[PDB]
């Protein structure tokens, strides 16, 4: 067997390995504790292993937030500082309480972050939305997008539909058969 | 009013922040001239005020910079807040 | 065996490997443990593996990002060095929102850094935005640009769909067999 | 054999080794470790060595950045060096952006540095773009400088397309066989 | 044997060599580690040996960069010094990026100090640039020269064709048969 | 600003070293008094403060001419620079 991967935390190996499957390559995981996950697949398939992981670019780098930039272990921080915080913790909530309508599997958003010119004398700028959503096969995308504009329009003290974009996909097919073993 | 208040407020903000560094040297300095004159017991008494002089300038030569940015982009907020009402 | 390169991580040992298997180079990857990994290859082989190393400047650099001009433990931070990493992260967290997208593999962003004048004295100017997109075979590229302009279009307080450029590209063909033996 | 450098990194000894062999030079590569690599070659191939290492210049010089003349990890950090970091970080991304265009090898890129005046109390001057890049045999130069400069113009706040230069070339034909041994 | 020259580096007798083989002097180059190397020729070619020697001044100095003028790591710096690293810089990645382009051997670059004036209070002037390179044999030199000016035109705020200047020469006759040994 | 940055660094560098020397030598004359005291272990408050009078004054009878000729220099300088642009 030959070595792909090493040092992988846990939701990096399920993701390399749910690519892997897709393609029909047969893939182990093992586990060595402290030293992380490591990946393994035979010879015949080695090749095509390796130009998926070149195209995938995988592993996946971790999640980014803007709160990470703002530790908030400050000694004190700017009015620009804190408003990013609270920008970014009700980014999070709103993709948390989207996730809970119904159909819907997962969703981003991302909100007009004013503070990029907060407290230099002048007064504020309307607030911008963008969202992404993935639905259930079978689901009418079309009168579903008016449920999520209702929704967000009201979320901030000054929105107008025309403001708020929406894109919306399915989900693909279903990968229940497993690979086929190389001879 | 919250204008008079938040630009009131970010005055001694701002001299906090300005006078901290200089001070903070001049006290350590102190303490540590201070402990070595009891480490070997010598009874100067201008010794601390010869190096502190000197750490004084050299950290001023260092801020010279910040210093100037800092109080043109105060100064421009200020005549902001005062002037631009509609 | 002849030694090509030596103490590689395991990025750069995959995209090495990626590239000299398209050409039909077979090569061999060593795991030294605390000293890295290394490349090896055939004589017949070495002389073009130099020449395609050469060619595409591997092993490659990391990437960069403009927060790491920036760090925040540093003794003072003014405003430009704020608003730099602000930035620094939504960038960050629109290629990821964007590689959710249907039938995109891998995309890159870039936003017009106005901070490099202190927003002081002269107001500020609009925004201006830059993507690029790889997606998958048999995509209609004119009619998804499209949903991309749309959904950059609300990320920011004022965006002009004239100042939004958007460039698109297909996958490649896929490198499944494996490379010959040098006789 | 007679010695011709020694003490060199991997990058420098991959250098010289692709430069010989285009030659019809057949060297040698030895690794000393901590003395790094030493280079190698026949006596009838010694004077021809030596021609091409002075017209050459190698072993190739390490690669400058700007960022290097103002190093972030320092106590103190003057507007101008600010101000220089941000613009010679940005040219790096921008590089690494064009690289992942279909087709591109590799590239180049330049911005004119307004920092050499602070502008204090002056308008800003406009900005300048020039990028060079390497293409695969095969390519319709001239069709593509379009997506170039149209990518690059929205990358910054106010650039003209007379402002942009844009240079192309293709890559050389392929050094495959291996040079001839001295009888 | 006559002792030429002791303690040189690694690329002063590189060169040394180089110009004893071109005027037909047989040399040898010893390494003595910590000593450096040595250099010896026979007795009939010593007389020819220094008199090349006093006329090229062999062995060369090294490399003059004006950033050496300002090192980076004094307590303080005037405007005026940290201005001259800054161009001291952009000197330098232009060089490293002409030699790029297709069939450049080698190339220098001068630009206009300014800096050893204000221009306070005053008109800052427009830059100046000058620029040498080699080519390999065969170039159309005066087609050339057009890629050239066009590249470095937009490389700075206010630059006029008319105040480039650009010198090219050809590669001169390689040496590729050995010297013949005396009788 | 060049020339108010070149003033401004000038006249603190000057004030260093210009104070520097009096407190030099008043520093090191402290130094070898205290320690003769405690090699003889006899002690007063007064005899450090008698020979450092002596050591300033001699310090001023030597370089006070060099004195005069820094400051005329500076005097003329900063006044040419203000009336420059005419
Ligand atoms: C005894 C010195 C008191 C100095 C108080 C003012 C500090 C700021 C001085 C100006 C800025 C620094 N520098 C070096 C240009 O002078
Ligand atoms: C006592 C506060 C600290 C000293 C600095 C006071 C401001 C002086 C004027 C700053 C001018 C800045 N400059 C040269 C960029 O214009
Ligand atoms: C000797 C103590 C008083 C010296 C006062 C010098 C004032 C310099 C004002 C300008 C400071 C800011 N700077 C250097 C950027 O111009
Ligand atoms: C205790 C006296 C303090 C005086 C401070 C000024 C000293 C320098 C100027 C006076 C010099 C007099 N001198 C040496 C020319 O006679
Ligand atoms: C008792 C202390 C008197 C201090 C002031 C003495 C007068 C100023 C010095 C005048 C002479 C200056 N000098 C030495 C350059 O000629």
């Amino acid at each position: 067997d030959k070595d792909l991967l090493k040092g992988l935390d846990q939701e990096q190996a399920n993701e390399v390995i749910a690519v892997l499957q897709m393609h029909n390559i047969e893939a182990n995981k093992i586990d060595s504790g402290k030293l992380g996950y490591s990946i393994t697949v035979a010879e015949p398939d080695f090749t095509a292993a390796v130009y998926w992981i070149k195209t995938y670019q995988l592993p996946p780098r971790p999640r980014v937030e803007i709160a990470q930039m703002f530790p908030a272990d400050s000694l004190v921080s700017s009015p620009r500082a804190e408003k990013a915080r609270l920008y970014s913790a009700i980014e999070q909530r709103l993709e948390q309480s989207l996730q809970t309508m119904e159909g819907v599997l997962s969703a981003r958003v991302h909100i007009s972050y004013d503070i990029d010119a907060g407290e230099n004398g002048r007064p504020p700028k309307p607030v911008h939305l963008s969202a992404l959503a993935v639905y259930e096969r079978g689901s009418p995308l079309a009168h579903q997008i008016s449920d999520i504009k209702r929704f967000l329009k009201n979320s901030f003290a000054d929105v107008d539909y025309d403001n708020i974009s929406v894109v919306l996909s399915e989900r693909s097919d279903a990968q229940l058969q497993a690979p086929g073993t190389p001879v | 009013m919250d204008d008079l208040v938040f630009a009131g407020n970010k005055a001694l903000y701002l001299v906090l922040i300005l006078s901290g560094w200089p001070t903070i040297v001049a006290t350590i300095i102190g303490l540590l001239v201070g402990l070595f004159q009891t480490v070997t017991q010598l009874q100067e008494q201008t010794l601390p005020f010869g190096i502190k002089l000197l750490g004084v300038c050299l950290c001023l030569f260092l801020l010279s910079g910040w210093y100037g940015e800092v109080l043109l982009s105060y100064g421009r907020q200020v005549i902001f807040l005062a002037l631009a009402k509609g």
